[PDB]
């Protein structure tokens, strides 16, 4: 903000789509918080992780829980995938170039799997690939416009690997880490970044993905108001926030959680006592 | 007498040559002034006292029942026999009056409108004089035996606060911060004292034994660790480097600030080069204390010599801080003395104890 006028920064938009359940996801969602699992969870006599690994699976794919135009990684079953498959057609007649960006390496081989079955040009880079044959790879995707799309996880690469050819990214899925997600959007839009770039992330309302996407602003919130504000207007609910085991899938009748959420949108002893008396009445 | 204001008069010898004598032998004349009172207020032993460092015309006192009282230490009336009166006093219905006992009372530095105290219940208040109610409230999690301002710091208001944790905490007065910590210690800090030349230079004294000087703008440690051998009896430090061979409850920069005093349960006073740490081995005898909690004593200033008036059991022992030399033992009290302080500004003591009183010492003649 202070150093913004020394160096140029070309102006980045970013969107969060709320992707609604396929019915096979949507059924196999709801039988999984309402299987005895999540209520074993619930009375904390099972590791509450699973659930969440088991629910994050769902929300990317079923084929991943659950384990021609039936094969492994079908696409028309999660919608998350209908709409990267209409984002991805839609970028590509623009001459576009992708990075398609997820926490998981089982369902980036997953949309790996997808952009084989169409037509699309890409490149991988993964914690798989050796890191000595790294740099090669950003290079060819970066120099020439023959590869559309190119496949990370939110963590691979040194932090900042210079991917500047691509003009739009993707994150698939959101993580934890406020930081990682911010960490993907910054990898395509850095400095000397030529053309306009935009973020789009991936949610699935009403499941896991969207309070994880909740939890993911409120520690940005909390970062931020330690480091450059104290005041701020409070956004969430404890007991929402934090009950993540449940199925609210909107019907368009009422608008989502995170718009409901988001619906605004030497001293002389007597500087010193002042100062005392103020922060203390705080 | 004459001859030193003949010597004035003429120029053969500065005027502060007369200064300093003449507060020199005043000093050495110092006795119990019947001549003067001071109003007892306090139910239970006085622990501590401050007179003011700008202006010296009044004096805190923080007792054993949790209170404290505020004296004028001018005689306002025009005998020559007169009652230093209370000015205020937190008493027991003072609603922000110290659970137990006040261990330790200080002017803010600079000004008189501000003063810090600090008790066994784990409180260091910050009052307001003017409206005499707290303007700052610190809790620690362990009671606290000493707390001292810099008295020299433009720059910082930190507190360092000694109590029977390990940890030294220093908290800040402008805006309040009491994370910060000097570990080092391995037992309560039973006091704690900056230094009147070095903005940032603590020492601060413990119940392992040792003082240990830091400096709280580093991030590395204490600068020195008092040693009584200087390096005869030299060791790996983890036990040796001990200050006394007891407890060290008693602190106190001499004037200048280059030299440290500290007095100890082993009955010894020891003086330091405050610089490099090092004992300068004067003897000063033996220093009675057995005290289980911080022993507050004090310097002269604007003498021609130094003294130390150190609470001697009931009576206020007078050394020569540079030689040891004992000069007197000021007797007057009924239990034992815990703190003295020194009116520089007219050579007078004022020593409080545990019998509920406190005396003044004025120079007779």
């Amino acid at each position: 903000s202070d150093v913004k006028m020394s160096l140029s920064l070309p102006d980045k938009n970013e969107q969060v789509l709320f992707c609604r359940l396929t019915d096979e996801q949507h059924k196999v969602y709801q039988n999984f918080v309402d299987s005895k699992e999540v209520y074993r969870i619930l009375n904390g006599e099972m590791q509450i992780f699973s659930g969440l690994i088991a629910l994050r699976k769902i929300c990317n794919h079923p084929d991943l829980f659950s384990g021609e135009e039936d094969q492994f990684g079908y696409w028309k079953r999660s919608g998350k995938m209908i709409v990267v498959e209409s984002l991805l057609k839609i970028w590509h007649k623009q001459g576009q170039r992708v990075l398609l960006f997820s926490q998981s390496r089982q369902m980036l081989d997953i949309l790996e799997v997808f952009l084989r079955a169409q037509k699309y040009t890409y490149l991988k880079m993964d914690g798989t690939t050796t890191i000595a044959s790294r740099q090669p790879l950003i290079t060819r995707y970066n120099e020439d416009t023959s590869i559309f799309v190119f496949l990370l996880t939110t963590r691979v690469g040194g932090l900042g690997v210079n991917l500047t050819g691509a003009n739009r990214v993707v994150i698939y899925d959101p993580d934890w880490n406020p930081s990682t997600d911010t960490q993907a959007r910054e990898r395509a839009w850095r400095i000397g970044q030529k053309k306009q770039v935009t973020v789009y992330r991936l949610l699935t309302a009403g499941t896991i993905e969207e309070k994880i996407y909740h939890r993911q602003i409120f520690k940005q919130f909390l970062t931020n108001r330690v480091l450059k504000d104290p005041k701020q207007r409070r956004f969430f609910k404890s007991n929402d926030l934090y009950e993540l085991f449940t199925l609210t899938s909107p019907d368009a009748s009422q608008s989502t959680e995170t718009s409901a959420i988001f619906a605004g949108t030497p001293l002389a002893s007597s500087s010193l006592l002042a100062k005392m008396r103020a922060r203390n009445h705080l | 007498m004459l001859g030193f204001l003949s010597a004035r008069q003429t120029g053969l010898e500065d005027p502060l040559r007369l200064r300093r004598a003449e507060s020199t032998r005043r000093v050495l004349g110092l006795e119990l002034n019947k001549d003067r009172d001071v109003e007892r207020i306090h139910g239970g032993g006085i622990n501590t006292l401050d007179i003011e460092p700008v202006e010296g015309r009044y004096m805190l006192s923080g007792g054993s029942d949790g209170v404290i009282v505020l004296y004028d230490l001018e005689n306002s009336s025009r005998q020559s026999y007169y009652t230093c009166k209370a000015v205020c006093s937190i008493g027991r219905d003072h609603p922000d009056v110290h659970r137990y006992s006040v261990e330790t009372v200080q002017w803010y530095p600079h000004d008189t409108g501000m003063f810090t105290s600090s008790s066994f219940d784990k409180t260091l208040k910050v009052w307001d004089t003017n409206t005499l109610q707290t303007a700052d409230v610190f809790n620690f999690e362990e009671t606290v035996y000493s707390h001292h301002m810099s008295p020299v710091s433009t720059k910082h208001c930190l507190v360092a606060v000694g109590t029977r944790g390990p940890k030294v905490q220093l908290c800040d007065l402008k805006s309040g911060s009491c994370s910060h910590i000097l570990q080092g210690h391995r037992q309560e800090i039973l006091a704690v004292s900056w230094s009147p030349r070095y903005d940032y230079i603590l020492a601060t004294a413990s119940a392992d034994s040792r003082v240990k000087l830091w400096d709280v703008r580093r991030a590395s440690g204490c600068l020195i660790t008092l040693d009584q051998h200087n390096g005869k009896k030299s060791q790996a430090v983890e036990s040796a480097n001990t200050a006394h061979n007891g407890k060290v409850n008693g602190l106190c920069f001499t004037s200048d600030g280059l030299h440290l005093l500290t007095v100890g349960t082993d009955n010894r006073m020891r003086l330091w080069n405050s610089s490099n740490g090092e004992n300068t081995l004067v003897n000063y005898g033996k220093v009675c204390n057995n005290s289980k909690k911080g022993l507050k004593f004090t310097v002269s200033c604007g003498c021609s010599s130094e003294f130390v008036f150190v609470p001697y059991g009931s009576t206020i022992a007078v050394y020569t801080v540079y030689s040891g030399e004992q000069i007197t033992m000021l007797k007057g009290h009924y239990k034992t003395v815990d703190c003295c302080v020194f009116q520089s500004n007219f050579q007078e003591l004022y020593s409080g104890s545990r019998d509920c009183n406190i005396l003044a010492w004025v120079p007779s003649l």
